[PDB]
């Protein structure tokens, strides 16, 4: 629900090129001018592009920008390992308060190992938690690369979106990533359905695990 | 140092008030417009408001989400920016940072152009708005629905549930077990309480050869829990 | 004159 919309992640190998898009509305991007920033973990944002397509001092020409309608794009060529970072767009709103507005950010991964599919384990609620009159399904996701996934839950065959929390991926020791997701249920809901599923999508491929109350 | 440094963050209950301060060093503070921005957990940056320089009138603009509740002011003599927050809501929970507007100038023959951008950025201060009282976690075992496969691997873990405030720390077998271990970030439940999980992946054959105990430490409530997990 | 490209700024000043 960031005001400007960016893809959560993009990736390519050293030497290659990528684009990162930023989508807004006429009240922001459409009528105003776009900035792009680079940000490494634990560091401050660094300006890369201003006025849609201009580079400030010290920014090499392999970074470029364009604006089209209510969208904007950052282009990066000749990727270096040192370019791995978060990239976000910004502009302002055309109302009288003139808010600065921002994109949600895009994690750029400069590929340094083969892409790796996540291992998924879905844990059912424990007997102990059920005795406490609660029930939590825990979907644990690990060893994926690059570090971005989406998670979808199902009760039987139907999507379930309520009672879901998911963590943002964090680096493991082997430079692959892990994440977690939780589905909160009443003991009653848990016993009701014949199964619950956690579906994890990574780089266009889905891994699914299912648990059944009448099997645990 | 050329920098902005925020302070004053902390825990406050809904309906309460809190004032943040932001101290500038190393540049002419009175010459710049300043912003407050914030970033909620798992969310993107949101602008909170600005105050202009004295030469431009010293006026303030605010995001619709905080209008009538937050007030920005500046004391040029002290190089200091303030954010006074009143009638705080749980959704105001975030890291709050101050920034300056800077500009790039481009000379033309008849007009000079000035392109503005957020230039100097503070590191931020954390504000948590919650009605919750301190509470130690319940700890539940995480074990899979069916028997592990021969020749394969097995995952087991601990669900650390319903504690406040952050943080908790988790070790396994008193810290002796680190290989294959991952402790995840906390999530915030509807209840206003936090939960996290910690797991370890081991060879299926390793099962039955030793015990696996998660050690949970919640310093804010002076609670420690050891929980064995059996597969 | 000056042209100001950013939020809250008067667009043209002289």
């Amino acid at each position: 629900q960031s005001v400007l919309t960016q893809p959560p992640s993009v990736s390519a190998a050293p030497g290659q090129k990528v684009t990162i898009s930023c989508s807004g509305s006429s009240s922001n991007i459409g009528n105003n001018y776009v900035l792009w920033y680079q940000q490494f973990p634990g560091t401050a944002p660094k300006l890369l592009i201003y006025g849609n397509n201009k580079r400030p001092s010290g920014i090499p020409d392999r970074f470029s920008g364009s604006k089209s309608g209510t969208s904007a794009t950052l282009g990066i060529t000749g990727l270096q390992t040192g370019d791995e970072a978060d990239y976000f767009c910004a502009t302002w709103d055309s109302g009288l308060s003139a808010d600065w507005v921002f994109g949600g950010g895009t994690k750029l991964t400069v590929l340094s190992q083969p892409k790796a599919a996540p291992s998924v384990t879905l844990f059912p609620p424990s007997s102990e938690e059920l005795q406490a009159n609660k029930a939590t399904l825990v979907c644990l996701i690990s060893d994926f690369y690059p570090g971005a996934v989406t998670v979808a839950w199902k009760a039987d065959s139907s999507p379930v979106k309520a009672g879901v929390e998911t963590t943002t991926p964090s680096k493991q020791s082997n430079n692959k990533y892990a994440a977690s997701s939780y589905l909160s249920l009443t003991p009653e809901q848990w016993k009701s359905h014949r199964s619950y599923s956690c579906q994890v999508t990574h780089e266009g491929s889905t891994v699914e695990k299912t648990v059944a109350p009448t099997e645990c | 140092e050329v920098q902005l440094v925020e302070s004053g963050g902390g825990l406050v209950k809904p309906g309460g008030s809190l004032r943040l301060t932001c101290v500038a060093s190393g540049f002419t503070f009175s010459d710049v417009w300043l912003n407050w921005v914030r970033q909620a957990p798992g969310k993107g940056l949101e602008w909170v408001g600005r105050i202009k320089s004295r030469t431009d009138g010293g006026t303030t603009d605010y995001a619709a989400s905080v209008k009538g509740r937050f007030t920005i002011s500046r004391d040029d003599s002290k190089n200091t920016l303030y954010l006074q927050m009143n009638s705080l809501k749980t959704e105001d929970t975030a890291v709050y940072s101050c920034t300056t507007d800077g500009f790039i100038m481009i000379r033309g023959v008849s007009e000079d152009y000035y392109y503005y951008y957020m230039d100097v950025w503070g590191k931020g201060t954390t504000v948590t708005v919650s009605s919750a009282s301190t509470k130690g976690p319940s700890v539940f075992p995480l074990a899979p629905c069916s028997r592990s496969t021969s020749g394969g691997t097995a995952a087991l873990g601990c669900l650390v549930k319903d504690y406040f405030p952050e943080p908790v720390t988790v070790s396994w077998n008193s810290g002796a077990l680190t290989s294959g271990v991952h402790t995840f970030p906390a999530v915030l439940q509807s209840s206003g309480l936090y939960s996290l999980s910690s797991v370890v992946t081991v060879p299926s054959s390793s099962l039955g050869t030793q015990t696996y105990t998660c050690n949970v430490n919640h310093k804010p409530s002076n609670t420690k829990v050891d929980k064995r997990v059996e597969l | 004159c000056r042209i100001h490209i950013g939020p809250g700024r008067a667009f043209y000043t002289c």
